[PDB]
RNA sequence: CGUGAGGGAAAGGUGAAAAGAACCCCGGGAGGGGAGUGAAAUAGAGCCUGAAACCGUGGGCUUACAAGCAGUCACGGCCCC
RNA sequence: GAAUGCCGGCAUGAGUAACGAUAAAGAGGGUGAGAAUCCCUCUCGCCGUAAGCCCAAGGGUUCCUACGCAAUGGUCGUCAG
RNA sequence: CGAUGUCGGCUCGUCGCAUCCUGGGGCUGAAGAAGGUCCCAAGGGUUGGGCUGUUCGCCCAUUAAAGCGGCACGCGAGCUGGGUUCAGAACGUCGUGAGACAGUUCGGUCUCUAUCCGCCACGGGCGCAGGAGGCUUGAGGGGGGCUCUUCCUAGUACGAGAGGACCGGAAGGGACGCACCUCUGGUUUCCCAGCUGUCCCUCCAGGGGCAUAAGCUGGGUAGCCAUGUGCGGAAGGGAUAACCGCUGAAAGCAUCUAAGCGGGAAGCCCGCCCCAAGAUGAGGCCUCCCACGGCAGCCGGUAAGGACCCGGGAAGACCACCCGGUGGAUGGGCCGGGGGUGUAAGCGCCGCGAGGCGUUGAGCCGACCGGUCCCAAUCGUCCGAGGUCU
């Protein structure tokens, strides 16, 4: 090969217009049943230790 | 569904039970449904099952002879209806599925490497004692 | 599946024992001949005071191969060499004998002779 | 393509997945239950089932089978003598695998619980 | 024209005049008309047919409607065949006979990402005499300065199957309505389980 | 930096006075928010002034059928005085 | 306002290439504000005319211990030349 | 000239037509068959090899044919680097010499990262005046388009004879394309077995590591595949080219033409296959929701529905797509079947022994076809109409 390089400085636009899809999106919380905390579905309870209405290991 | 079953369904119409149990390294007679001109007759190939390639209907079974100096292999369907008859000729003990190696063998070797299944043999002939 | 720069052994009395196809005589552009199919080939080694010799550019037919035959009743034929049967342009044979079996596709494709000659018919 | 394959590669050639396997079987089988990333948690199922089922028939020629993977005498005594009778009427699912709320800090991995089920 | 939506279920042989004959099964029927495509209400001619019964708790209401308005069971899939207007309301494997020739449309098995070797049987390069990693690659995709650029519809790597296919003129072999089983010489798009089209055949 | 002869930088400024921010608060710390000092703290030590490129946050107008050396002339819409 | 000018600052390429031998990892326990990365134990793998041990150059405190983690360490760091 | 890399090859095409072949024609010193010459025709096709760096060319064996040109003598940020044209060396030759030739001969560093246009694939956004779930029309694109042999007609027409048809009808091929995995044939990184050396567990027996990122070897399911299998080129309709006419003046005859009508190509339009309503000209049909509060606009809670999350998938780089989520067979296990391997271990018996025989087609056993709630898809959350104007 022969070591391409960018022809031209890209402008702001153009930087900021392929940063169009570079948003977080927020983590998915749902209530645990047990002590009302927020936490992601399908995980054992960090706060309490609870999945599945019974509790799975020491918190 | 069942899709296995569906096909095992198919192949029921075409399913023989007619012909003998045998295993690579014995000695087998195929007589063989054969058309040349103008008439069709039946042709023997006997040889040494060199191999059984199972799947149910489609199971196959290569049988290797010398002919003329020259060795010939044939592929059957178990199940083909050119097949009339099936003779076991004799029970070799082989140890592997599959004899690719006699290929490369004299006819010396082979008789030294595929000699006879007595206890084949005798259960052959245990059977074989009727009503 | 012959094709250009295969050996193939001669199955009769010509004189050749090794000939080497030099063209698949099937079409404009045929990749390969299998039984019943006729090459083009020279001779490489012949014995000697033959009707063939070494060098002639001749004609045969592919009576065996190694790479199995597939047949219409699902069975296939496989031979221990690539064999041919040196012919003249009216599909004769050139030999007086024929040496081993031969496929019995040559019957169907009208090679009447070389199958009768042949010691068996596979 | 990889169509109708079944098994994980976890980025390890042939002989040392398979010691993965070994080595986190002999640590599940020695403390009930283990943390390990859902990944490679969901592959341990079925390697120690089959161990566990394998000690339920009991017989030697399995106990000989099983230490192929597990090695350790004591282990296997182990697993033959307690933990498999708890399971003489269970068939199949020894082990359970339950998802963890935090990733693992220097790597974001996604982490999950393995463990004998009661 | 006539037409059947059908499950392809796999291949084997049969023999048949001591021939063994390639033949891909498809569980073809039954299908139920769901709705009919008129001139005057739709500007052309075809049959909505449904295939497959459907647990009646995964229909949605606008589906429910629509199953409703044309008295149908829940079903799984509905395709149109174009230009056919069955008789009856239900459509099975009796109208093709051994014999008749069909056509079969299907999804053909994805590829995924594939390279140029692989969807279009390009040469490749040379693998010793100096090949330097391009093995499998393309080659030139153009000229020069004229006309400066790449054509429309150059041949290049990307997805490659997954994709609508029909294979034209294939004999039907067998029919066996006890079991909605429809037999078809040779090879039919697509993995096994999957959704095909079985229609009379365009060819002359 | 160079084996060596030899080459050879960058880097100044709180305030009038340290009065250089006790004590409390969040934090492991860094940092900050109060309190307090000062005429002044976007003079708080990464300290006079503090331009420009460059990077953010907020707001007004505008933009997803459009052809562009990016302006200019015209008219109309919206926002502001 | 241009000298492929000089000095400095800051952009673009871009969250891209890469993170330096394909000998290889897993778990449990501990410490800690924080642990894939530190300590401990078990298992696994690699070198073994070395990838182990001793000496001479060269290097110059890098040695041992305690207390530390801003920077140095291609990540992390409670660890460390 | 603050650089526009050079011959030839390979790869990948695309175009022109002054056409090599195949299709259609007129003239012939065209009996037939085979040719010659010109016209129309660019849809497709246009082989493998020996020599040489070669392009070219000659030759071998075929072929329907082995076309010729353009695209920076197309294509080195695509590859090669044999030729030629840096530095070494030699020969012939020239020069007193250092050196020189375009003459010859052997050798001689071809640069991981693509910003923009373009191209191949794939998402996210908004739009398509209410919002949704389906099913679709096809404007417009693309793909494809080759051809031979044999036989019947018929050894007929034609010809002294050799030879040998049109038209019409069969069968079988070559190459190419699309899909497929039943068969044939591969692979199958751990599915099974055998083997050596060494170290280890546990001494025997039985096993484990390592010898490659499988130690080696013999096999091998699913999948992915070609060497394997199916199918395609059309048919047919329409309008034409050259060319041939019918009727027919101007021009009492004649004339395919000036009025008018017909025949007529592998080519053109359509027909076949694939994409396709961002077709902003944003299409159609079926069905579902509804006139909700507060202040063509706004805020909020819902509707039909949708998304997230999770179990996954012959779907896949990601994302998308598709299935399923306890109302459940989605993956994992377990069970059965298939399939592979080919008679485990242990015990008994024969043998001094290596081993052998029996138990035993045993044991092990990925993916394939199914069964079964044993394990896991817990529990949930968030969006989402109130329909502008004539
Ligand atoms: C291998 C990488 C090199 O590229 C090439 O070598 C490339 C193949 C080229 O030849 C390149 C295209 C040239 O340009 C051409 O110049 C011509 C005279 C004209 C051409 N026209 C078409 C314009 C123009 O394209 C030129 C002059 O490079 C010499 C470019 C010029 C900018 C350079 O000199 C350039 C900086 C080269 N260089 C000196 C290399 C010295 C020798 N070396 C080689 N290998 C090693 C090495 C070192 C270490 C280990 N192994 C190997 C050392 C480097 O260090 O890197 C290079 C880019
Ligand atoms: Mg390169
Ligand atoms: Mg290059
Ligand atoms: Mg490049
Ligand atoms: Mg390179
Ligand atoms: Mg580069
Ligand atoms: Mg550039
Ligand atoms: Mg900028
Ligand atoms: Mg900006
Ligand atoms: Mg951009
Ligand atoms: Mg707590
Ligand atoms: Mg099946
Ligand atoms: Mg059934
Ligand atoms: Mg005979
Ligand atoms: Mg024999
Ligand atoms: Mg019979
Ligand atoms: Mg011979
Ligand atoms: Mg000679
Ligand atoms: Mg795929
Ligand atoms: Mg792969
Ligand atoms: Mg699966
Ligand atoms: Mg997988
Ligand atoms: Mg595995
Ligand atoms: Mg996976
Ligand atoms: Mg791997
Ligand atoms: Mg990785
Ligand atoms: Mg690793
Ligand atoms: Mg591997
Ligand atoms: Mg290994
Ligand atoms: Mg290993
Ligand atoms: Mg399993
Ligand atoms: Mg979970
Ligand atoms: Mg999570
Ligand atoms: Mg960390
Ligand atoms: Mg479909
Ligand atoms: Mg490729
Ligand atoms: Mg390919
Ligand atoms: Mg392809
Ligand atoms: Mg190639
Ligand atoms: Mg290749
Ligand atoms: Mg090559
Ligand atoms: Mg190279
Ligand atoms: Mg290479
Ligand atoms: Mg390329
Ligand atoms: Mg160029
Ligand atoms: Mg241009
Ligand atoms: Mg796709
Ligand atoms: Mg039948
Ligand atoms: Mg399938
Ligand atoms: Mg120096
Ligand atoms: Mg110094
Ligand atoms: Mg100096
Ligand atoms: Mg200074
Ligand atoms: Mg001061
Ligand atoms: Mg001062
Ligand atoms: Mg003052
Ligand atoms: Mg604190
Ligand atoms: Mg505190
Ligand atoms: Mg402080
Ligand atoms: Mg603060
Ligand atoms: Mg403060
Ligand atoms: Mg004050
Ligand atoms: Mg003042
Ligand atoms: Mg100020
Ligand atoms: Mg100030
Ligand atoms: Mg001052
Ligand atoms: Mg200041
Ligand atoms: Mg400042
Ligand atoms: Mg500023
Ligand atoms: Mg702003
Ligand atoms: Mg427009
Ligand atoms: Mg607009
Ligand atoms: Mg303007
Ligand atoms: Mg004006
Ligand atoms: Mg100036
Ligand atoms: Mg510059
Ligand atoms: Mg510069
Ligand atoms: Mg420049
Ligand atoms: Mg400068
Ligand atoms: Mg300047
Ligand atoms: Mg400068
Ligand atoms: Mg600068
Ligand atoms: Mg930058
Ligand atoms: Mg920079
Ligand atoms: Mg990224
Ligand atoms: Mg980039
Ligand atoms: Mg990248
Ligand atoms: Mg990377
Ligand atoms: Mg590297
Ligand atoms: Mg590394
Ligand atoms: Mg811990
Ligand atoms: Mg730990
Ligand atoms: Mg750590
Ligand atoms: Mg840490
Ligand atoms: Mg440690
Ligand atoms: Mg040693
Ligand atoms: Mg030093
Ligand atoms: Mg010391
Ligand atoms: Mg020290
Ligand atoms: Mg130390
Ligand atoms: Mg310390
Ligand atoms: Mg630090
Ligand atoms: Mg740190
Ligand atoms: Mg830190
Ligand atoms: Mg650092
Ligand atoms: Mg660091
Ligand atoms: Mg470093
Ligand atoms: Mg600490
Ligand atoms: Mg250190
Ligand atoms: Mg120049
Ligand atoms: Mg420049
Ligand atoms: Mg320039
Ligand atoms: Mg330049
Ligand atoms: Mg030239
Ligand atoms: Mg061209
Ligand atoms: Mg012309
Ligand atoms: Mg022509
Ligand atoms: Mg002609
Ligand atoms: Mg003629
Ligand atoms: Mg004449
Ligand atoms: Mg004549
Ligand atoms: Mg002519
Ligand atoms: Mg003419
Ligand atoms: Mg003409
Ligand atoms: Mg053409
Ligand atoms: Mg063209
Ligand atoms: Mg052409
Ligand atoms: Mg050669
Ligand atoms: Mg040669
Ligand atoms: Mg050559
Ligand atoms: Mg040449
Ligand atoms: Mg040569
Ligand atoms: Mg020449
Ligand atoms: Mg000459
Ligand atoms: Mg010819
Ligand atoms: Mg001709
Ligand atoms: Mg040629
Ligand atoms: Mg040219
Ligand atoms: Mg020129
Ligand atoms: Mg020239
Ligand atoms: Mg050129
Ligand atoms: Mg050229
Ligand atoms: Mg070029
Ligand atoms: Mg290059
Ligand atoms: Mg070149
Ligand atoms: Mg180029
Ligand atoms: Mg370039
Ligand atoms: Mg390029
Ligand atoms: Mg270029
Ligand atoms: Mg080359
Ligand atoms: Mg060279
Ligand atoms: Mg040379
Ligand atoms: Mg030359
Ligand atoms: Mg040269
Ligand atoms: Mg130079
Ligand atoms: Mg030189
Ligand atoms: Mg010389
Ligand atoms: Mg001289
Ligand atoms: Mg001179
Ligand atoms: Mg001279
Ligand atoms: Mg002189
Ligand atoms: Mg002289
Ligand atoms: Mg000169
Ligand atoms: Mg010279
Ligand atoms: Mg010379
Ligand atoms: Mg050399
Ligand atoms: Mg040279
Ligand atoms: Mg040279
Ligand atoms: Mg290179
Ligand atoms: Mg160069
Ligand atoms: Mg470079
Ligand atoms: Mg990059
Ligand atoms: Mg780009
Ligand atoms: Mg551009
Ligand atoms: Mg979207
Ligand atoms: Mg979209
Ligand atoms: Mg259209
Ligand atoms: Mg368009
Ligand atoms: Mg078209
Ligand atoms: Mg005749
Ligand atoms: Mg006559
Ligand atoms: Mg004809
Ligand atoms: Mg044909
Ligand atoms: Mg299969
Ligand atoms: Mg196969
Ligand atoms: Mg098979
Ligand atoms: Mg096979
Ligand atoms: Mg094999
Ligand atoms: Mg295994
Ligand atoms: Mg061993
Ligand atoms: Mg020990
Ligand atoms: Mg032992
Ligand atoms: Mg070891
Ligand atoms: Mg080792
Ligand atoms: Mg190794
Ligand atoms: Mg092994
Ligand atoms: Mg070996
Ligand atoms: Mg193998
Ligand atoms: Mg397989
Ligand atoms: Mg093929
Ligand atoms: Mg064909
Ligand atoms: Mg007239
Ligand atoms: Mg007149
Ligand atoms: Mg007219
Ligand atoms: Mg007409
Ligand atoms: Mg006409
Ligand atoms: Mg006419
Ligand atoms: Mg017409
Ligand atoms: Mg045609
Ligand atoms: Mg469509
Ligand atoms: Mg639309
Ligand atoms: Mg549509
Ligand atoms: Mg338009
Ligand atoms: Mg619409
Ligand atoms: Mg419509
Ligand atoms: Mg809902
Ligand atoms: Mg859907
Ligand atoms: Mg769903
Ligand atoms: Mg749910
Ligand atoms: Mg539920
Ligand atoms: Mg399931
Ligand atoms: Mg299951
Ligand atoms: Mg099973
Ligand atoms: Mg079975
Ligand atoms: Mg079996
Ligand atoms: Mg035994
Ligand atoms: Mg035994
Ligand atoms: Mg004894
Ligand atoms: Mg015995
Ligand atoms: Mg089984
Ligand atoms: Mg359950
Ligand atoms: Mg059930
Ligand atoms: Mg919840
Ligand atoms: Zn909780």
């Amino acid at each position: 090969a022969k070591h391409p390089v960018p022809k031209k400085k890209t402008s702001k636009a153009r930087r900021d217009a392929r940063r169009s899809h570079h948003a977080l999106t927020p983590p998915t919380l749902v209530p645990c049943p047990e002590c009302k905390a927020m936490k992601p579905p399908h995980t054992v309870c960090p706060e309490c230790g609870y999945y599945a209405g019974r509790k799975v290991l020491e918190v | 569904m069942n899709r296995g079953a569906l096909i095992k369904l198919v192949e029921s119409r075409y399913v023989r039970t007619d012909l003998p149990e045998f295993r690579p390294g014995d000695t087998v007679r195929v007589s063989y449904k054969v058309k040349e001109g103008n008439r069709t007759r039946i042709q023997d190939f006997e040889g040494i099952v060199i191999r059984i390639r199972r799947n149910g209907f489609n199971t196959t079974f290569t049988v290797r002879k010398v002919s003329y100096g020259v060795g010939v292999e044939r592929i059957f369907p178990l199940h083909s209806p050119l097949i009339q008859k099936i003779d076991i000729v004799q029970r070799g003990r082989a140890r592997r599925a599959k004899l690719y190696f006699i290929r490369n063998l004299s006819d010396r070797e082979i008789r030294r490497k595929l000699r006879a299944d007595r206890k084949r043999i005798d259960q052959d002939r245990a059977a074989e004692r009727a009503a | 599946m012959i094709q250009p720069q295969t050996y193939l052994e001669v199955a009769d009395n010509t004189g050749a024992r090794k000939i080497m196809c030099i063209r698949v005589l099937k079409g404009s552009n045929a990749k390969y001949a299998t039984v019943g199919d006729v090459i083009v080939a020279s001779v490489k080694e012949a014995i000697p005071r033959g009707a063939v010799k070494e060098g002639d550019v001749v004609k045969a037919v592919v009576v065996r191969t190694k790479k199995e035959i597939k047949r219409p009743d699902g069975s296939a034929i496989r031979f221990d060499d690539n064999a041919a049967v040196i012919i003249n342009n009216q599909l004769e044979p050139r030999g007086t004998r024929v040496f081993g079996p031969v496929a019995r596709e040559l019957r169907e494709k009208g090679f009447m002779k070389i199958v009768s000659l042949a010691p068996e018919v596979l | 393509m990889r169509h109708l394959k079944s098994g994980r590669k976890l980025n390890r050639h042939s002989s040392h997945r398979l010691a993965l396997y070994r080595n986190q079987a002999k640590s599940l089988l020695t403390h009930g239950r283990i943390t390990t990333t859902v990944p490679k948690a969901k592959e341990l199922r079925g390697f120690v089932d089959h161990l566990i089922h394998l000690a339920k028939r009991g017989d030697l020629h399995a106990r000989r089978l099983v230490l192929r993977d597990l090695q350790d005498v004591k282990l296997v005594r182990k697993l033959f003598d307690e933990i498999a009778p708890r399971y003489r009427d269970r068939q199949g699912g020894y082990t359970r695998v339950l998802k963890l709320a935090e990733r693992r800090r220097g790597d974001g991995a996604p982490l999950a619980l393995v463990e004998l089920v009661e | 024209m006539k037409g059947i939506l059908g499950v392809k279920v796999g291949m084997t042989r049969i023999f048949r005049d001591d021939r063994a004959v390639p033949v891909t099964v498809i569980l073809a029927g039954p299908c139920p008309v769901v709705q009919r495509r008129t001139p005057e209400k739709d500007g052309y001619t075809a049959v909505q047919l449904g295939f497959l019964p459907q647990n009646p708790k995964r229909v949605n209401r606008p589906l429910k409607g629509h199953f409703a308005k044309a008295g149908v069971e829940p079903v799984r899939i509905l395709r149109e065949i174009r230009d056919f207007n069955p008789e009856g309301d239900t459509v099975t494997v009796e109208i093709f006979k051994p014999g008749e020739r069909v056509d079969v449309t299907g999804t053909s098995k994805g590829r995924g990402f594939a390279g140029v070797m692989k969807r279009w049987n390009f040469a490749g390069g040379p693998d010793s005499h100096g090949a330097h990693k391009i093995h499998r690659h393309p080659g030139s995709i153009g000229n020069r300065k004229t006309p400066g650029r790449v054509y429309k519809g150059k041949k290049m790597a990307g997805h490659y199957g997954a994709e609508r296919v029909t294979v034209m003129n294939l004999e039907v072999v067998d029919v066996i309505p006890e079991e909605n089983l429809l037999l078809v010489k040779g090879a039919v798009p697509g993995p096994n389980g999957g959704l095909v089209i079985v229609r009379e055949t365009k060819k002359a």
